[PDB]
RNA sequence: GGUGCAUUAGCUAGUUGGUAGGGUAAUGGCCUACCAAGGCAACGAUGCAUAGCCGACCUGAGAGGGUGAUCGGCCACACUGG
RNA sequence: CGGUAUCUAACCAGAAAGCCACGGCUAACUACGUGCCAGCAGCCGCGGUAAUACGUAGGUGGCAAGCGUUGUCCGGAUUUAUUGGGCGUAAAGCGCGCGCAGGCGGUCUUUUAAGUCUGAUGUGAAAGCCCCCGGCUUAACCGGGGAGGGUCAUUGGAAACUG
């Protein structure tokens, strides 16, 4: 059982002989909050018809988000496009610090504790492309040692 | 016995009596970028006896203002 | 004539005083040398800490206590050690 | 009394039962005004983060310039910003004389303080925001002693919380320990009331 | 012109990194060999062999990757250039990425890495972040 | 750039513009000098009142007023709320914000403060337009 | 060590150094006679415009940006010139 | 100062609540009047006989002895980008060359110690920010101790890197 979170809807529009035919696009972000997190989008002539699109899309995107002591290991910075966000660990009670589209994906995936500023565009579907693309930076101290042929102790 | 300031530099000018110019090269980083510049600014230095010539590398003290500008005195003749 | 002084600060009708040396030609609240100690009226056994030994150092080169200050010293008790260091 | 308006709408607007539960039970339990029984609408961020902000105001019965110097001399401390913000705000000599029973509410709580009815290691205070310590004791002093109102609430205690001792023969209330966030509320999001701030 | 050999070392292994090469080589220097034997203690690169030559020898690195063809290393980034040196003092070597990736630090004791500086109480110039 | 051009010539910001440039202006009688000081408000005599229209699509009549400040600028003003009382030859306080409907006019004469008086009838928001409490 | 303008390129003649003397609490073109022609400047002289300087204050994640009222230190001024 | 601060004795719920917004940004909506008029406005923009945007009511929401508007500064503005941007088509590679000054510079050994790192001494006043205690019934406020703050001066070391 996921939780789901409309972001955007938006209204859009193709020119046919007669006038304009309109469209509605849903963004929707689906997760979990014990690590587990993706987003969607759909498309119908109604907006209820639109989210259910929307969450049978987004339950294919999905992602584990590595974290430690309710905070992400170290400092990523995502890209994707026009869009580029800078996400930072943050001291344990501080809460997510983020902008609009940005928290759901932190606050649905779990996290906790987490700074984060939009460098880039402001499109919403872009900054949760921008988002993802730096949660797949992102690695945990117990798997680097693994890779390095250290140990944990070794390492930190 | 409290020791004054001793400098390094190269003779410029000798064409006045009794002095020479000496031009000082040092460096200094940048305010706000961090990047090392010259920075050269020449004093005058007495000559006792007209010993150092143009080019040449001195060693000068300070001094007593012995004169309008000069407050340095000559003390070696690195090289020539 | 270099004196020790006391200085005034604190609030409206909350007086309390810092013990210091300076000249007396500079404001009361002003330049000063250096500070040797304080002291508060308002407690009714009035307490004062003192250096007791830059205060000597200094009542040897011309530093001369004010009205208040010598019987601050003396009730403290080093005018006798400046009695005695003279003579001695 | 700062807040002299009608604490019953407070309940139902906030959606939380203040002072155990009947305020927004029972009655009608949604939003006061005219439109109340109908016309629902959806909340945004800016409306969730406000109304946690909301319920710790109006819980403690205290004004806004208070609640944020409150909160930032709270986050000067060692630990989580948002749970020794509710650990100070208890230490209040209003929540204290409340939690001891003394008095039903918490604004008859405050009139109490506020009428020189209490004293703290024998000495009176008058201020309802005075920030009580581990160890000291809190009574009546006699004067009003056998008064009609405070024994009346005396009855009328339910329980006691663990980290405060009292005594219904000397009214020696005391605080036994600093409390923890778990036995505090635990009907508020405090993760929301620190972003509210960083805005 | 060449004008940092050592940003040479440093972009040779990146670039050979996105097409999974398993090895390369290129010509040594002294202070490449403390740069190429630093990244072996820390499992960086899975080996390094020298080759003598006439010019200035020649130095090969065996990259590594793991199982299932991850890289080891994510980035590499040059520091102090040559338009702009930086010197770091004791307290002010930094932690590249939380303590989890090196950074290499030209101390008056030898080429080390970030972590052994701290425990010396040195400083030097940052030479490159490895993570 | 690089470095070295970054420090031969270094980074020089924009400047902005006030939007209100008579009211950061002062007079000196005594040298007929204008002194550069800020104010938020100035007083001065109108010299016409009267109407223009507001650009397109809006289509009101909106009232007016032509002030000569102290400072010795002439400038235009805008009379808000519903009836005012102003005439020419009269002492009126202007302060800062800009019409858009209207094309010069930049400042706001503000209502209850000198010869003008406040708007009549006026139940709600009667901060503003300088209504007393009835 | 802390400001704008190159749509402000040359500035200076007790100016630059020397010899003897005068004067001052004290070194010194500080002043005088003689002698020589030097000195500064694209690392921004000169000129125009603006401004008391600092500890500090406001804001800012920080690096920085703006300010220099009150309190403390230094400076200059006392209707305008000598 | 001054019979000032501060106590105790009694009577009174009695003398003590306003300001701004409610289309979105942005928490909070219904009636009546007007009919591109009166008017509103920071931006998008509302008003042309069913206006949640104009005016007034009822209700609500933010604060409260206040609350709003204006003026000035920083932020958001990565919108002068060292931290932290760019130049094929969006603003942005001189029409091209020869070259003084300046900036940068292949590999190794020895030495030096200007740059670089480090220890000691002197100093960077007091007040202010910050940390730890204490007094005013609490706080503001006021004391005691400490910390920080320099391309600073003298002196001793290290030799990898630049010179
Ligand atoms: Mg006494
Ligand atoms: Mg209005
Ligand atoms: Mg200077
Ligand atoms: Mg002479
Ligand atoms: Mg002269
Ligand atoms: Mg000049
Ligand atoms: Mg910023
Ligand atoms: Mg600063
Ligand atoms: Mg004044
Ligand atoms: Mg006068
Ligand atoms: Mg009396
Ligand atoms: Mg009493
Ligand atoms: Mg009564
Ligand atoms: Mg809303
Ligand atoms: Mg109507
Ligand atoms: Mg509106
Ligand atoms: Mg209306
Ligand atoms: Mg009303
Ligand atoms: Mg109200
Ligand atoms: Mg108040
Ligand atoms: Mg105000
Ligand atoms: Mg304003
Ligand atoms: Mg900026
Ligand atoms: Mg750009
Ligand atoms: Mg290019
Ligand atoms: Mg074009
Ligand atoms: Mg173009
Ligand atoms: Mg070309
Ligand atoms: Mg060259
Ligand atoms: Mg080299
Ligand atoms: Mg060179
Ligand atoms: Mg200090
Ligand atoms: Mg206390
Ligand atoms: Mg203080
Ligand atoms: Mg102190
Ligand atoms: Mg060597
Ligand atoms: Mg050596």
């Amino acid at each position: 059982d996921l939780e789901e979170r409309v972001v955007t809807i938006n209204r859009v529009a193709k020119v046919v002989k007669g006038g304009r035919r309109f469209r509605f696009t849903a963004l929707v972000v689906v997760g979990d909050k014990n690590g587990h997190v993706g987003f969607g989008t759909g498309k119908a002539q109604e907006v209820p018809d639109a989210i259910r699109k929307a969450v049978e899309d987004a339950k294919k995107n999905m992602v584990f988000v590595p974290t430690v002591d309710t905070t992400i290991p170290h400092t990523v910075v995502g890209h994707f496009g026009g869009g580029e966000i800078l996400l930072k660990p943050a001291s344990a009670g501080s809460g997510v610090t983020a902008g609009g589209p940005v928290r759901a994906v932190l606050e649905l995936a779990g996290v906790a504790d987490v700074s984060s500023k939009s460098l880039g565009s402001n499109t919403p579907i872009n900054m949760v492309r921008a988002t993802i693309d730096g949660i797949k930076q992102l690695k945990n101290a117990e798997d680097v040692a693994k890779l390095r042929g250290k140990t944990v102790e070794e390492l930190l | 016995r409290n020791q004054r300031k001793v400098y390094t530099g190269r003779v410029v000018s000798d064409k006045m009596d009794k002095t020479i110019t000496v031009v000082v090269e040092t460096y200094k980083k940048h305010g706000l970028y961090g990047k090392r510049v010259k920075y050269s600014k020449k004093f005058k230095a007495h000559d006792e006896n007209n010993i150092a010539k143009t080019g040449d590398v001195v060693r000068i003290s300070e001094t007593r203002p012995l004169s309008a500008t000069k407050h340095f005195r000559l003390l070696e003749v690195v090289e020539e | 004539a270099v004196k020790i002084r006391l200085k005034r600060m604190g609030s409206k009708k909350k007086p309390f005083y810092r013990i210091v040396v300076a000249d007396s030609r500079f404001p009361r609240d002003g330049r000063s040398i250096e500070t040797i100690g304080t002291y508060n009226p308002l407690l009714d056994p009035v307490e004062v800490k003192i250096d007791e030994e830059a205060t000597l150092k200094w009542m040897h080169n011309g530093a001369k206590p004010s009205d208040t200050v010598r019987n601050l010293l003396s009730r403290e008790g080093i005018m006798e050690k400046f009695h005695n260091q003279k003579l001695g | 009394a700062r807040y002299t308006g009608p604490s019953w709408k407070v309940s139902r607007r906030l959606g939380i039962s203040l002072s155990g539960t009947g305020k927004e039970l029972e009655r009608r339990p949604y939003a006061p005004g005219q439109h109340g029984p109908t016309q629902r609408k959806k909340i945004s961020e800016y409306g969730l983060q406000q109304a946690e902000k909301q319920k710790l105001r109006h819980m403690y019965g205290l004004t806004e310039r208070q609640f944020k110097n409150t909160f930032n001399k709270a986050g000067k401390l060692q630990g989580k910003h948002g749970e020794n913000f509710m650990i100070l705000l208890e230490q209040r000599l209003d929540n204290i004389v409340y939690r001891l029973g003394l008095a039903r509410t918490r604004r008859a709580a405050r009139q109490l303080v506020n009428h020189g009815h209490i004293t703290v290691d024998g000495k009176r205070v008058d201020i309802p925001s005075y920030q009580v310590s581990v160890g000291q004791v809190i009574s009546v002093r006699e004067k009003s002693a056998k008064n009609s109102a405070i024994a009346e609430s005396l009855e009328v205690s339910s329980f006691v919380p663990e980290y405060v001792t009292f005594d219904a023969e000397t009214l020696t209330g005391s605080l036994n320990r600093l409390p923890e966030r778990s036995e505090l509320a635990a009907e508020i999001n405090e993760a929301f009331i620190v972003e509210f701030y960083s805005r | 012109v060449m004008t940092d050999p050592i940003a040479d070392f440093l972009t040779r292994i990146r670039n050979a990194n996105m097409v999974k090469h398993d090895k390369l080589e290129l010509p040594a220097s002294k202070i490449k060999k403390e740069i190429a034997e630093i990244l072996k203690r820390e499992g960086f690169i899975r080996d390094v062999e020298y080759i003598e030559d006439d010019n200035a020898g020649t130095i090969r690195v065996f990259l590594k990757y793991g199982a299932t063809g991850e890289r080891v290393i994510t980035g590499l980034k040059r520091i102090s250039k040559p338009g702009l040196r930086v010197y770091a003092k004791s307290t002010e070597v930094p932690k590249v990425l939380n303590g989890l990736g090196i950074a290499i630090v030209s101390t008056s004791q030898g080429v080390l890495t970030d972590k052994e500086a701290r425990a010396k109480q040195v400083g030097g110039e940052v030479l490159a972040y490895v993570w | 750039p690089t470095i070295n051009q970054l420090v031969r010539k270094p980074r020089q910001s924009k400047i902005k513009k006030s939007t209100s440039p008579a009211l950061n202006k002062g007079l000196n009688s005594f040298k007929r000098e204008l002194t550069d000081v800020n104010s938020p408000q100035k007083r001065g005599v109108c010299t016409r009142v009267g109407t223009m229209t507001p650009k397109k699509p809006n289509s009101a009549l909106r009232k007016y007023a032509r002030v000569r400040l102290s400072n010795g600028i002439e400038v235009t003003a805008y009379i808000p709320g519903i009836g005012h009382n102003l005439q020419e030859h009269s002492v009126v306080l202007i302060r800062g914000g800009r019409v858009k409907d209207l094309p010069g006019v930049r400042y706001h004469i503000v209502r209850g403060a000198l010869d003008t008086a406040g708007v009549e009838n006026r139940g709600q928001s009667r901060s503003k337009y300088g209504t007393k409490k009835p």
